[PDB]
């Protein structure tokens, strides 16, 4: 006895951030810990950041 | 709008008369590193006086 | 680029007929444009196309102030015979980075169901190197011939990279080239108590103009002094019906003032 | 529409107690307090349905006084200096109409307008038809005792007392 | 009585209802955020009434405005997110929706 | 700080900071400005950064 | 695609279903976002029946664990595909290669 | 602050 089984679907777009769970492909685990901005990080004598 | 925020700073700790603890508030997302490595540079090496 | 919304689409995991890459792609490729604009802050671009290509940028409507900065960056690709894209995208100047939902400020922006929100990432600069070197000066030695190499979306010209980045560094350190106890906490305030809607004119509170020319042949231009407007001083103008004193009392006062008050603060400053 | 309220108003079947004057009267105050909860301009729209000519209409206070407060309904004893309303008291319009009816809130509204008022009328009846049987020896039951004094029914929600 | 997915609700304003279309079910793309109620469908809620003098008038003038109980379905609070899709399953019989 | 299993101290520097002490606290041979005389810690500070 | 692979994407993808394999070989008469239609071989088709065939590429689809699903035609168009080709890579796939 | 300013003085133009 139902009559209009109406579903609805719904799309997030989940952006990384802080707490999510990275891994590489060696049981590497880990917990991403701080979005550092792109100068912050190391960067090679060329320029390109890592 | 490309006008950023300058600080407004709260307090200039002056213990012993010769050692002093300046605090600044608040910089851009970036500012305080590279203010702070710029002076430190500056201080260290080129500062002129006399010894 | 800031804000684009297409005919066809009602929301970024949509499709279109037509076109190869799905309209998330699309976003992506957008995202990817760069471009420089000179005059204003923002502005409003168009791109129409018609049958089977790659619908790169140089295929938009360029205004005069607009400059695309590489012609053959494909957004999408019109596969069908006769698919059609038609797709405003308005660009915005802005400082740094922000993402898609943080730009969140009311919801009519997000009423038009066709507004898709790509997140704005502009920073001229891509990658930014440098090093030193001895220079062989005029007199001297050991003085530093500096060399900075910079791989740019186009969209920068490099001195005016580094003038700007210049000043900005300047004024950032002249907050204390001087620095003090500017320390800023202060108590005892006095206010002007009227609520800046009084400086306002009519025309800030969203009525018809008819009213507006109304108010103006009753001696009404400020919205303090149509509060020294008594009631009796509103509806003898020229042609009040209901519609134009239906503006007046929803802006003015139903709003949360009343049609005329006897108030004596205003003016404290005109 | 007229036809709504024609088969409200006829539908009823102790229409003696609810004439179509009072009955319409009393769905034009249902119908202004639904658009006044449906607008924010809270005024006192009352209606006149125009009880057999035609459908409804809404009209707009005004409440006649030297207070501005709520000026949605505020025109004062002569801040009317248009149309030549020649006004002393009372100075309303028409200003709006055609206020929506098919919804939900007015026929929730309407019936709790219509229960009150049809058991407030009947009460009325039965009170004066045991003011016809004054003087008499009335049956009924109890209600409800009371040290100081009992209440008795007597039907048709009738209600009596008998004191100490 | 069966269910209704019916766009009126009672209590609940047209800020809680303009997401919404004539047929109630959200349109396909409106940006959704939590608490907000994407169904749009009320219950049976009252009985025991047993006035047929009432349920006569209501049986006319309240057969759909009789017991009204705004189970509707909203987004559980705390996620948001955009429509893309709305699937409907019909009982036959009951024609369909507009949106169906 | 101390366990009450064992009174041994529970906070203990573990890793990651543990090899920033120990490759600081060394001593390689041969290194920029060996056999200098420093007029105390703060003066070395300055002179490695 | 990984930088490091093992080699094993190939078969891992292709014998997986996320991947829209091509059936019967044939050039790409039309693509398109979600449909893809290829015009069959003229040796590799029954006497009758044109059967120009067509994928329906299924797009954002939930998964059993809310994940989207979505199948981008990562051929071009008028290239000629063989027999059991990929024609849309599944979620996380490049190429036909997994790509996680 | 001013050693530094005067080493940036033939950059800016305000």
């Amino acid at each position: 006895g139902v009559l209009k089984i109406v579903k609805v679907y719904l799309a997030v777009k989940r952006r990384i951030q802080p707490g999510d769970k990275m891994a590489g492909r060696h049981g590497n685990k880990g917990v991403i810990s701080k979005i550092n901005p792109i100068e912050d990080m190391p960067y090679d004598e060329n320029g390109t950041p890592v | 709008v490309t006008e950023f925020l300058k600080p407004r700073l709260v307090d200039i700790e002056q213990v012993s008369s010769t050692h002093a603890k300046v605090t600044l508030e608040p910089l851009e997302r970036g500012f305080g590193h590279t203010l702070g490595n710029a002076l430190r540079r500056i201080l260290l090496s080129s500062m002129p006086g006399c010894a | 680029v800031t804000e684009v919304e297409i005919d066809g689409v009602l929301h970024e995991y949509s499709t279109k007929e037509g076109v190869q890459e799905d309209i998330l792609e699309i976003l992506l490729n957008l995202k990817g444009l760069a471009v420089r604009v000179q005059g204003k802050d923002e502005v409003i671009l168009t791109l129409n196309k018609s049958g089977i290509g790659p619908v790169t940028a140089a295929d938009i409507t360029h205004d005069g102030d607009v400059e695309i900065v590489k012609p053959q960056h494909v957004i999408c690709h019109l596969t069908d015979e006769n698919a059609s894209i038609s797709m405003r995208i308005k660009v915005q100047r802005g400082r740094g980075y922000v993402p898609a939902s943080t730009r969140i400020h009311s919801e009519e922006d997000e009423r038009p169901i066709g507004r898709l929100l790509v997140d704005a990432c502009y920073s001229p600069v891509e990658r930014i190197a440098y090093n030193v070197e001895a220079a062989r000066v005029e007199q001297r030695t050991d003085l530093d011939k500096l060399v900075i190499e910079m791989e740019t979306n186009g969209t920068i010209d490099p001195e005016e990279a580094i003038r700007r980045a210049a000043t900005i560094l300047a004024e950032q350190l002249e907050a204390f080239v001087d620095l003090r106890d500017v320390r800023q906490p202060e108590v005892k305030e006095e206010k002007p108590e009227f609520d800046p809607i009084l400086l306002r004119p009519v025309d800030d509170l969203e009525l018809t103009v008819r009213s507006a020319n109304c108010l103006k042949a009753e001696a009404i231009h400020y919205i303090g002094d149509l509060v020294q407007r008594t009631e009796v001083e509103l509806l003898k103008t020229p042609n009040l019906g209901k519609k134009s004193l239906t503006e007046i009392k929803d802006v003015l006062a139903s709003r949360g003032l009343s049609l005329g008050m006897r108030l004596e603060n205003w003016p404290p400053a005109s | 529409m007229n036809k709504e309220i024609l088969a409200v108003v006829e539908a009823v079947s102790n229409e003696k107690a609810l004439p179509r004057e009072k009955i319409f009267e009393a769905l034009e105050s249902a119908l202004a307090t639904a658009t006044k909860k449906k607008y924010e301009q809270e005024i006192d729209v009352r209606v006149q349905i125009d009880r057999k000519s035609g459908d409804f209409d809404t009209f707009r206070r005004w409440l006649v006084v030297d207070e501005v407060t709520q000026p949605t309904k505020e025109i004062t004893l002569e801040a009317a200096r248009y149309e030549d309303e020649s006004l002393n008291l009372g100075d309303y319009v028409e200003d709006q109409i055609e206020s929506v009816t098919f919804d939900r809130i007015t026929t929730q509204t309407a019936k709790q307008v219509i229960v009150q008022k049809v058991r407030e009328a009947e009460r009325a009846m039965v009170v004066d038809q045991f003011r016809e049987h004054e003087g008499e020896i009335i049956t009924g039951v109890v209600k409800k005792v009371n040290r100081d004094n009992i209440s008795l029914d007597l039907g048709n929600n009738a209600e009596a007392v008998i004191l100490r | 009585g069966p269910e209704e997915i019916t766009a009126d609700i009672p209590n609940v304003g047209e800020a809680a209802l303009s997401k919404l279309d004539e047929s109630g079910i959200v349109y396909i793309g409106a940006e959704v955020t939590g608490g907000d109620i994407l169904v749009g469908k009320v219950t049976p809620k009252g009985e025991t009434q047993l006035t047929p003098e009432e349920k006569l008038l209501r049986a006319i003038f309240g057969e759909k405005a009789s017991d009204v109980k705004d189970s509707s379905l909203r987004v559980p609070n705390g996620v948001s997110g955009t429509v893309i899709d709305v699937q409907v399953f019909t009982r036959d019989g009951v024609e369909k929706d507009k949106r169906a | 700080i101390l366990s009450p299993a064992n009174g041994e101290p529970i906070i203990v520097p573990s890793q990651d900071v543990v090899l920033g002490l120990y490759y600081m606290t060394r001593d390689c041979v041969n290194a920029k400005g060996e056999g200098m005389v420093l007029t105390g810690p703060k003066e070395a500070e300055r002179l490695y950064r | 695609k990984p930088l490091v692979g093992t080699g094993m994407e190939r078969a891992v993808a292709v014998d997986s279903g996320v991947t829209a394999v091509a059936k019967r070989g044939g050039v790409v008469q039309y693509v398109d976002a979600s449909r893809i239609v290829i015009k069959v071989n003229e040796d590799e088709m029954y006497p009758g029946e044109a059967g120009i065939d067509i994928y329906n590429l299924t797009k954002y689809t939930r998964s059993n664990q809310n994940t989207c699903i979505n199948q981008m035609p990562c051929v071009s168009l008028g290239e000629p595909v063989e027999r059991g080709d990929v024609l849309a890579d599944g979620p996380s796939t490049d190429l036909g290669e997994l790509a996680l």
